[PDB]
Formats: C-alpha cells, sequence, structure tokens
C-alpha cells in the first residue's frame, strides 16, 4: 500500500505528496494520531484529503497511510438500541474510553465482539447458497435477526456450526471455495444494495397526524419533504413520526443539529411503549448523531451510513422509516469543501453536482422484492432549512422535483401557536389516487368522498377570503358566512393537533373519519337551515359546537359512544330552529 | 520544549495577513509572537501552513512593521488559556491580560480555548425553572437553567437594561419544586466585543450597585481596540465558564454583548482569504463558527454545575431575515425579540410576544414544577392576542364603529394586555402574581371562548377582576 | 484499439489525458480501470498538450496508475430502423425491455441540420386529441408546437 507525507494543511483539508497509485474515495490515515481521511482529488504525485476529525496541532511532514478501501459499515446483529456518530462509532463506549468530551483518535468497533448470540442454523451441508439468502436466525429484542449471505457471494455449503452461542466473529458457515461466512459483513456506503424487483406503492404510511394522514398521504415506499423556517415545527413533527408511526424499524439521522434533541431521544424513548409490540420504544430505533460543533466533513458520511443501514434492514423483510433532520447542512458542508477545492461554484456557491447527490440519496427508497424473495420497504422523510424561509433556494427547488409529497410549513401560523402549522395552500401529495383501494376496504366505503368534500370546502373558503379582505366579513351573504365559519371550525378542530397533549398526540383513522362525518353533517344541516329562514347568528351559538370542538381530546376507546351521542345531538338541535 | 526559534524572511504584509516562507516547523493553529524593529511585540496565529510558506493573521495593527527587521517566534503549538479559581473579581482585555493593575493570575490548568464537543450521551435534559421577574418571559417564554436564549435587539432599543435586570433578578424556586433547598447566586461571565464607553460604564455601574463584581469575570474588548482580537474573546470566556461550572460546581451565567461585531470581524478575515461567501457577503462557514460558540452551554449528567447563555445581538434595519439572526435562530433554542412600536408607546420592557419563542419551556413547567395551569394559560393568551392583533388590521379598513360586539372585546383585550401585562417597569413580579394578572386579563373574555383551557382550571380561577390587583 | 494511459489529473467529473491530440472534439470515449469496469465519457476540450474528458457515472475506482482511455466514435450517432416501433430505450439508445438490439438501416448524427425556410409550407390540418377543451377551443394543428404549462402537484 501507498505511503506519503503531509505537504499542506489548511483547515479540514490536507494535501499529501508521494501518493502515486492511490485511488479515489479511499480511506486514509493522516498524521501520527491516525485521523480518518478520504481522497477526493488526484493531481500528479499529490492527493487531496478531507479529514473527518479536527486538524489543529498537525505539522507538515507527518506520514499518511492509505488503506486502499472505501468507506464501509459493519452490518450485523447488535445495531438496535444504540447511538452512532458520523462514521459508525458507538458513543456509549467513547463515553467510557474518554470523559464527557469527545477526543480524536479513538478506535472502537461498531459491533460488540464480546456479546454472545444464540445461533440457529437453517441451511444444510451440500446446499447451494446465493446472495441475499438466509443462513440462520438470531433473536434480538423480540425480533428475529436473519443472517444474510453477502450480495455478491455464491458457492456451496461445506459445513455449518451446530446450534449454540457464538460471538459475531465466529465463522458459522464455510463454503467449498474456502471462503468463511461470519455473522456480519461490510458494505460500501456509496453503493446501493441490489434488489430483485421494484413494486408499486399501495399501502399508506400511517403517521398519527390528521392533516398528514388524511389530506396529504404518503405511501409505504414513498418520499416526502418538510421545509420551513426556524421555529415552524420540523423536528417536533419528525420525532412524533418516530414515536407513533407503524414502521417496524426507525432510523434517525441527526445531520448537523442540536445535541439536546438527541439527548431527549436518548432519555425519553426507553420509557415509552412500542405501539405494535408493546416493548420499549428504543428497542426498535437506531440513532446516528453528528451535531453542529462536530467536524464538518462527517455530515455526508452520517447520511450515507443511515441510508445504508436502512437498506440493510430492508433486506430482512421489515418496513423501515428513515428521518433526516436537515439535508441543508449536507449542502453547506459540500460548499465549505468546495471552497477549499477552489472550483467553480453554482448559483449560491454550492458545487454543481449537488442535485446529482440529492437525487441519488432519495431514489434509494421504495418497496421492493428482496434477493431472498421477501418483501420490504424504505420510506424517507427529509427536512429542509431554507435561509430566511426563502423557498426559492436551490436545495429546496431540487428537492421539489423528485419527492412525492410536500409538506410546507408557515411562519405566520407558528407565530399564533397554531400547530402543526402546515400550509394547506402550498402543500400537495401524489399518492392520493393510488391509496383509495386500501382506504375503501380498511376505513369506510365513502371515505374518499368525505375527503374530497372537505378539500372542496377548504378551496371554497380560500376563494372567499379575497372578498373578506376587500369589504369586511359582514358584507357577505349568510350563505357565504356559513362557508367562512365552517372553514374556521375545520381549521381550528380537524387540522389542529397538539403533540404534547396526553390524548391528542395520537389519532387513528376512524377517529378522523368520525370527526369529518360530524363536521359535514353539521354543515349540511346548517345549509338546510339557512334557506328555511334562520339567521346565521342563531346557528353558531348552539351547544353542539362545543361537542364538536372538543372531540379531539376524547380517548380512542371512548370515541364510539361520543360520536353516536353527537350525531343524535345534531339532529336534536337542528330541528328546533324553525 | 524550552528553547525559542525565530523566523526571518517575511515576504508579504497587507491588511490582517502576513506571509513567512521557511516556517514549515510551525504547527497549524499555533500562536506566534511578532517582534517589531523597535522592540514592540504583537500576537498572531497560524491559519495555513505549507512547505513553501506559512500564513499568519495579526491581532494588533500592522503599523510600523517592515520586511527587513521583523521576526516571528513560536510561543506554543495549540492556543491555551491559564485558568484558576482566583480570577473571580478580575478584569481582562480581549486576549486575557489583566487591566485592573493587579499581578497576573497563577494557573491551576492550561486549557485549549477552542474546547471540545460535549458527548450527547453525557448530557442531561435541562429542567430547572428560573424566575426572571418579567411576566412576558416567565409565563410565555420560560427560561430554564442550561438554556441558550439570545435577545434580538435594534439600534435604539434597551437590550442592555433588560439583560442587566435579568442578571439582577434571576433566581430559582426550590419551594415550588419541593426541594426545600436555599440556592447560591449565579456567577457571571461578561464578554464585551466592540463595546462603547456609554454602555460599558452603565454595565460597570450596575454591577457595582448590585454588588455582583465579587462573583464576576470580565473580558472587555472596546470599540477602539483592534478588531481581530474579537475572534478569541468568546472562546476564552466560554472556556472559563465551562471550567468553573464543570470543575467547581458553580452556576454560571454568560452574557455576550454583541455578536454582530464578532460576525463583522469574521467577515473581514473571510474576505481577506477569498472564501466563497454566503448571503450578503458573509463567509460560508459562519454557521459552524457560530455553532462552536453557542453549543458550549448546557448541563452534564452527574455534575451539579450548569452554564446559561444570554447573547445579545442587533438586527440590521430590524430585519429578521439577515444572515446573523437567521443562523442564530437556527442554532439557539429560542429568542427574545424586542419591538420598536412598543418602545415608541413608552412600554418597558418592549418584548414582542408573537415572534418570541422558548424551546425548553415544556421541560420546566407543569404540575409539581410551577403550577398545573401554566401551559394552557400561555396558549390561550397567545391565541387571544393574535386575534386582537388581527382585528386591529380590520379596524383600519372598516372603522372601529362598524365592528361587532365580539371583536371589540378582543380589541380591548389587546389594549389592556399591552398596557398591563407587558408594561411592568422595574418591579420584580413573582410567578404567582404574573399568573394572577394573566387570569385577570382572561376574565374579560366570555367563558365559552376559552377553548384551549380545560374546564377544571376555568372553574377554579376564572372571574377575577383586574381592578382588584391595581386598585 | 489504441489506448491512452497518460492520465495526469482527476477531480470530480473531469479528467486530463496527455498526448491525446488525435481525439476529435465532442467524441465519445471508454474509460477502463484496473478492475475491468468500463465507463463512458465525452471529450469537451482538445489541445496540443492534453485533452479534457467529462466522465459519465462516478469516478470512485479510478487511479492515475492503471486507468486507460480508448476511442469509441468521433460523432454521437444513433442507429435508426422501422423495427423501433414497440421498443424502449434508456436515453442513449440502449434497449431496456430485454429484447435483442435492433439492426440499423442507417446511422445518423443526433444533432440535426436546420430546415431551409424556403422548404417549409403552412400547416393546414388538425389532430384529434380526444379532449374537448383542446379539440374545440385550442385546436392542435399538424406541425404546431403547443406546450403545456403546469405546476408542481398538477397531473
Ligand atoms: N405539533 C406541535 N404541538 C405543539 N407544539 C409544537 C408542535 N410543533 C411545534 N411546536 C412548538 O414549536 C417549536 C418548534 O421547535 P423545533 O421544531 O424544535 O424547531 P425547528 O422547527 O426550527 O427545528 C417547539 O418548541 C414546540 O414547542
Ligand atoms: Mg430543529
Amino acid at each position: 500500500m501507498i505511503q506519503g507525507v503531509i505537504q499542506k494543511i489548511a483547515g479540514p483539508a490536507v494535501i499529501a505528496k508521494g501518493m502515486l497509485g492511490a485511488r479515489m474515495y479511499d480511506i486514509c490515515k493522516v498524521g501520527e494520531e491516525g485521523l480518518v481521511g478520504e481522497i477526493i482529488r488526484l493531481d500528479g504525485d499529490t492527493a487531496f484529503v478531507q479529514v473527518y476529525e479536527d486538524t489543529s496541532g498537525l505539522k507538515v511532514g507527518e506520514p499518511v497511510v492509505s488503506t486502499g478501501l472505501p468507506l464501509a459499515v459493519e452490518l450485523g446483529p447488535g445495531m438496535l438500541n444504540g447511538i452512532y456518530d458520523g462514521i459508525q462509532r458507538p458513543l456509549e463506549r467513547i463515553r467510557e474510553k474518554t470523559g464527557i468530551y469527545i477526543t480524536r483518535g479513538v478506535v472502537v468497533h461498531a459491533l460488540d465482539r464480546e456479546k454472545k448470540w444464540a445461533w440457529t442454523p437453517m441451511v444444510k451441508p451440500g446446499d447451494e447458497v446465493r446472495g441475499g439468502m438466509v443462513l440462520g436466525t438470531v433473536p434480538e429484542f423480540g425480533f428475529t435477526h436473519k443472517i444474510l449471505v453477502p450480495p455478491d457471494v455464491r458457492g456451496r455449503v461445506k459445513e455449518v456450526k451446530p446450534a449454540g452461542e457464538y460471538t459475531v466473529e465466529e465463522p458459522v458457515v464455510v463454503l467449498e471455495d474456502g471462503t468463511e461466512l461470519k455473522m456480519y459483513h461490510t458494505w460500501p456506503v456509496r453503493r446501493a444494495r441490489p434488489v430483485q424487483r421494484k413494486l408499486d406503492p399501495n399501502t399508506p404510511f400511517l403517521t398519527g397526524m390528521r392533516i398528514l394522514d388524511v389530506l396529504f398521504p404518503v405511501a409505504m415506499g414513498g418520499t416526502a419533504a418538510i421545509p420551513g423556517p426556524f421555529g415552524s415545527g420540523k423536528t417536533v413533527t419528525q420525532q412524533s413520526l418516530a414515536k407513533w408511526s407503524n414502521a417496524d424499524v426507525v432510523v434517525y439521522v441527526g445531520c448537523g443539529e442540536r445535541g439536546n434533541e438527541m439527548t431527549d431521544v436518548l432519555v425519553e424513548f426507553p420509557e415509552l411503549t412500542d405501539p405494535k409490540t408493546g416493548g420499549p420504544l428504543m428497542h426498535r430505533t437506531v440513532l446516528i448523531a453528528n451535531t453542529s460543533n462536530m467536524p464538518v466533513a462527517a455530515r455526508e458520511a452520517s447520511i450515507y451510513v443511515g441510508v445504508t443501514i436502512a437498506e440493510y434492514f430492508r433486506d430482512q423483510g421489515f418496513s423501515v422509516a428513515l428521518m433526516a433532520d436537515s439535508t441543508s447542512r449536507w449542502a453547506e458542508a459540500l460548499r465549505e469543501i468546495s471552497s477549499r477545492l477552489e472550483e467553480m461554484p453554482a448559483e449560491e456557491g454550492y458545487p454543481p453536482y449537488l442535485a446529482a447527490r440529492l437525487a441519488a440519496f432519495y431514489e434509494r427508497a421504495g418497496k421492493v422484492i428482496t434477493l431472498g424473495g421477501e418483501e420490504g420497504a424504505v420510506t424517507i422523510v427529509g427536512a429542509v432549512s431554507p435561509p430566511g424561509g426563502d423557498m426559492s433556494e436551490p436545495v429546496t427547488q431540487s428537492t421539489l422535483r423528485i419527492v412525492g409529497a410536500f409538506w410546507r410549513l408557515d411562519a405566520s401560523l407558528a407565530f399564533r401557536r397554531h400547530f402543526p402549522a402546515i400550509n394547506w395552500n402550498g402543500s400537495y401529495s401524489l399518492f392520493t389516487s393510488a391509496l383509495d383501494p386500501w382506504y375503501r376496504e380498511n376505513v369506510a366505503e365513502d371515505y374518499p368522498e368525505l375527503r374530497d368534500a372537505i378539500s372542496e370546502l377548504l378551496q371554497r373558503e380560500a376563494g372567499l377570503q379575497e372578498i373578506v379582505q376587500l369589504v369586511g366579513p359582514d358584507a357577505l351573504q349568510d350563505a357565504e358566512r356559513l362557508v367562512i365559519e365552517v372553514g374556521r371550525i375545520i381549521r381550528e378542530d380537524f387540522l389542529q393537533q397538539n403533540a404534547y397533549h396526553e390524548v391528542d398526540a395520537y389519532c387513528s383513522m376512524k377517529k378522523a373519519y368520525g370527526i369529518m362525518k360530524m363536521i359535514l353533517a353539521f354543515y349540511k344541516e346548517a345549509e338546510a337551515a339557512i334557506k328555511r329562514g334562520v339567521s346565521i347568528d342563531e346557528i353558531l351559538q348552539l351547544p353542539v359546537l362545543e361537542r364538536i370542538g372538543r372531540a379531539r381530546y376524547v380517548s380512542e376507546e371512548e370515541f364510539p359512544a361520543y360520536f353516536e351521542e353527537a350525531m343524535k345531538e345534531i339532529q336534536g338541535a337542528f330541528k328546533a330552529l324553525a | 520544549d524550552l528553547l525559542k526559534k525565530e523566523y526571518t524572511g517575511i515576504t508579504y504584509i497587507s491588511g490582517p495577513l502576513l506571509f513567512v516562507e521557511n516556517a514549515k516547523d510551525l504547527a497549524y493553529g499555533a500562536i506566534v509572537d511578532i517582534k517589531d524593529g523597535t522592540g514592540r511585540v504583537r500576537g498572531g496565529q497560524v491559519i495555513e501552513v505549507s512547505e513553501e510558506y506559512a500564513v499568519i493573521q495579526v491581532f494588533e495593527e500592522t503599523t510600523g512593521l517592515d520586511l527587513a527587521t521583523t521576526s516571528v517566534s513560536l510561543v506554543e503549538d495549540v492556543a491555551r488559556l491559564g485558568v484558576s479559581k482566583e480570577m473571580l473579581g478580575r478584569r481582562f482585555n480581549g486576549i486575557g491580560k489583566p487591566i485592573d493593575g493587579l499581578p497576573p493570575i497563577t494557573p491551576e490548568k492550561r486549557l485549549p480555548i477552542t474546547g471540545l464537543p460535549l458527548n450527547p450521551v453525557a448530557r442531561r435534559k435541562p429542567e430547572q425553572f428560573i424566575q426572571t421577574g418579567i411576566s412576558t418571559i416567565d409565563v410565555m417564554n420560560t427560561l430554564v437553567r442550561g438554556q441558550k436564549l439570545p435577545i434580538f435587539s435594534g439600534s435604539g432599543l434597551p437590550a442592555n437594561e433588560i439583560a442587566a435586570q435579568i442578571a439582577r433578578q434571576a433566581t430559582v424556586r426550590p419551594d415550588l419544586s419541593g426541594e426545600g433547598e436555599k440556592e447560591e447566586p449565579f456567577a457571571v461571565v461578561f464578554a464585551a466585543m466592540g463595546i462603547t464607553q456609554r454602555e460599558l460604564s452603565y454595565f460597570i455601574q450596575e454591577f457595582e450597585r448590585t454588588g455582583a463584581l465579587s462573583r464576576s469575570v470580565l473580558f472587555l474588548n472596546k470599540a477602539d481596540d483592534p478588531t481581530i482580537e474579537r475572534i478569541l474573546t468568546p472562546r476564552m470566556a466560554l472556556t472559563v465558564a465551562e471550567y468553573l461550572a464543570f470543575e467547581h460546581d458553580y452556576h454560571v451565567l454568560v452574557i455576550l454583548t454583541d455578536m454582530t461585531n464578532y460576525c463583522e470581524a469574521l467577515r473581514e478575515i473571510g474576505a481577506a482569504r477569498e472564501e466563497i461567501p454566503g448571503r450578503r457577503g458573509y463567509p460560508g462557514y459562519m454557521y459552524t463558527d457560530l455553532a462552536t460558540i453557542y453549543e458550549r452551554a448546557g448541563v452534564v449528567e452527574g455534575k451539579k454545575g450548569s452554564v446559561t447563555q444570554i447573547p445579545i445581538l442587533s438586527m440590521p434595519d430590524d430585519d429578521r431575515t439577515h444572515p446573523i439572526p437567521d443562523l442564530t435562530g437556527y442554532i439557539t433554542e429560542g429568542q427574545i425579540q424586542l419591538s420598536r412600536e412598543l418602545h415608541r408607546k413608552g412600554i418597558y420592557p418592549p418584548i414582542d410576544p408573537l415572534p418570541s419563542l422558548s424551546r425548553l419551556m415544556n421541560n420546566g413547567v407543569g404540575k409539581g414544577k410551577t403550577r398545573e395551569d401554566h401551559k394552557q394559560v400561555s396558549d390561550q393568551l397567545y391565541s387571544a392576542y393574535a386575534n386582537g392583533v388581527d382585528i386591529r388590521k380590520l379596524v383600519a379598513i372598516i372603522g372601529e364603529d362598524a365592528l361587532t360586539e365580539n371583536d371589540r372585546r378582543y380589541l380591548q383585550f389587546a389594549d389592556a394586555f399591552e398596557r398591563f401585562f407587558i408594561n411592568q417597569g422595574q418591579q420584580n413580579r413573582s410567578i404567582e402574581e404574573s399568573l394572577q394578572i394573566a387570569w385577570a386579563l382572561l376574565s374579560m373574555l366570555p367563558q365559552g371562548e376559552l377553548k384551549r383551557i380545560s374546564k377544571d382550571h376555568i372553574g377554579k380561577y376564572y372571574g377575577q377582576k383586574l381592578e382588584e390587583i391595581w386598585g
């Protein structure tokens, strides 16, 4: 392998000379401390290296050693219930090797080499093996971790280990060609894991929020983006999705954000309950943490590590949800490196290849048939942080052209404490028409008609607001004041949801369907009452408004009685007017 | 080592930069001493090193330097500060030298000024409520111990007075939390960057009158001092604060006077080095550089100490979308925004409640901490004030005589809110009095319109008349 | 056939190859590395000392020691035939439907010559698109260029 010496140090960039024979994007060891680096440019006898650690204190002339391999991650049992940094090092053991601060040069293994796992073989000697097939089953936190053949390994089984307890380094299956198969394998983070066939999306990804589940749905293998200014609700929404969604495994990527947000997840998740298994919530969650004051070059590595782990859990037949806390910091890191490369920038200083990276990251999602014949899915939700809320940013515009759903947030709604503050006018979803056969069978036969009626009412209310600004609310006729007040009721009851309330934080589909039915029944009765001769000032003082307006806080187990009482109360109240 | 080595052969001096050719022995980020031909010594730091030449930024001005006699000598490889427990009650300049006439401190440790990132595993959630004595902060934008809560100001707004009042009145309430302990006052670390004499004298006189100088460490960089020294001051101030809090269990409150001057000082160096700019000419790495300062606060698991930050910054032409407030809002955990309109009406403190935010409010309030009705009252106040402000815009079109009876209630609520809740003067309200005033203000609205408050609290606190408090 | 091995610079999507003055501007080349993988590329500048090549795909496995460049074709050409009706292509002429490749009747440059303005004639016949709002009020005539303006969430 190639060795060289440091020629120039400038911030996060190091130029080494004598590096003839090195390859692009290989992992290097820089200096006497052995900092981790990566080659990004070759020029004659010199190579350009970006360092994933702080470079203060380095001197010119220190040796540089090239490993000859790209960045890779260890994939195997023991990844659940843990927290990793940008290059997959466990923080809980850095916490033991070092004090409360993170220092340089710490070498830890991603998977614990001491813990023993109960191995149960499923293949026999003489069997033909192939990439993506299962070799055995190991229990892990109530799941069944399946040992997988690496995607490009073929051969015939010579011998297998009997049932027992082994570490991850123990070779369990030996092939006839002399290659030993362990309980884990390594995979480059920049290569997408191959599959058999992609499938269409026909199953919704339930989030627990009324406005996102009803008005702007996202499918099981779909993608979504949630942009907004600072203080609009991106992090709270993503953490609520991590808490309440129906995904089997949740992967969270903290790319360049606050550390208190990761501390909250580390503290509160072990006390919560997994909705579909009943165990601790943290047992299904994997965290990748790279906070703001961490080294800049590790932000891209965290994103790639997260997506690679999410694809690894896809190959075992699970449905995985991946959350990216901010994809804008990745672009900022790319711009910072591009400054040190002295290359020609794009519209706002970003490198020209930013859109290619963004497209390659998002197209890794989808519902597939795995190499073993099973079915899995990965869904990606990525947040965008525009500068000053300017939605004409290049990153925001690039993301708009590849995602299937768009959840735009508004600062004006967040100012008046109206949450989740989703801008109804600027948001859309492209999975609405494909999920109707699921909704009809699993919720109700007339649910899409109710959803379309609600959308039509919102559109009509949005149409009338140009006149209200012009001549005031009182100039409208009563038939239009009814539309305005019904729109206000919908906005303050159905769309609004409190993520910190004890009951309102989670909402099933049938509860939202009942609320929509109640609102539409009230609107129909009020529309019938106006033409009979009742002034609108009589209608909007009926006590059934408080019955409707507080149906949010009714618990899930108590809702069917409340709904049946309110539907009778509507008819009882509207027959006594005139 | 103990030897010294001098490098001659300076080939370029212009602005804040200086080039030396045969200095390949210098480590990256090291601190050097630049000696003039007349014997004057100036400081510097290496920002780029190579086998061809090294680049050094100069803290002081470059007047009097020449290429024939100037020499550069190494001081140390990594910038370090000598700290001790005995610097409480001392004053230092922008680069750590005493300016009070007392002899220099004797270090117990030498710590790197750049610091290290806190391990997210070793952190813990901040949950201790702090009573500042301001109703618009205590009730609706609650501040907890370990939080970063900057203040967004203007050119003529009294942000310094608000910061001094907060530092004077801040206390915790162990009786509400049931601990029964009696606490000790906060230690104050004060970092001034480009401060003027008019504000520095006010701060000095306020600290003298309150008697808090014996617990304070001061880092002063005046407006006539060299600009490039502003790079170092926040780092040394936070190094001292972290040392005190996490080695001697102090509760440290840190005030940074103006981050706008720090950003201009950073932009000067960024433009001198031909970096790729962001918006409005600021360098592209300003987010990371601001993050290395702010995220040094918080609490640590298994330790009694804490660090609380109150940065102050001025918004250019009151613009919230300027890059400095934009990135500060993206990094910090909330903000307190002053309003010029409230200042023109004579309301003090002129805190605008709608653009203000506190992210850690949910951790430090609720049952068993302050009171069971805190959050719902805050939400109802926010909604009602927003409705009143919205009605104020309809009045400008249709006239206030054409309003309905319902909207006049919201308009009068907004006026009474601005004239009574926000406007408090120099008095020190407790949390209970602030909640009493808030409940007295909510009583002017119909009982059926309090949608965000449960009926249990409404049946317990509603009905109190505002004249019973101010009459 | 001939291979150029004088690579001197790799950075992002570009690479420099020396002594390559025989390559025409805009030609298509194949980039081969030590692992045997072959990538595509296009020449974007030719000079006396070196030529500049923009690389398709990614440049992860490349190195200055074993990389070689060979010529494919001087002008980007496409083989056309009437067998193409019912086929799918990936955007550069490679089938992706699994059927065998077509046999070309001709090979034409993908960049087209301009039409002589004295050779055109006025469009005079319509196309039935089956949509009432297009057929009746905004009729499409044979030889017209009629774009459709849409938003983001529109179908
Ligand atoms: N669904 C919600 N329910 C209640 N409060 C919310 C909701 N969403 C956001 N908030 C409030 O808005 C603030 C937004 O903070 P956060 O989402 O952490 O920052 P950002 O959106 O800028 O990343 C939070 O402090 C939270 O109190
Ligand atoms: Mg956030």
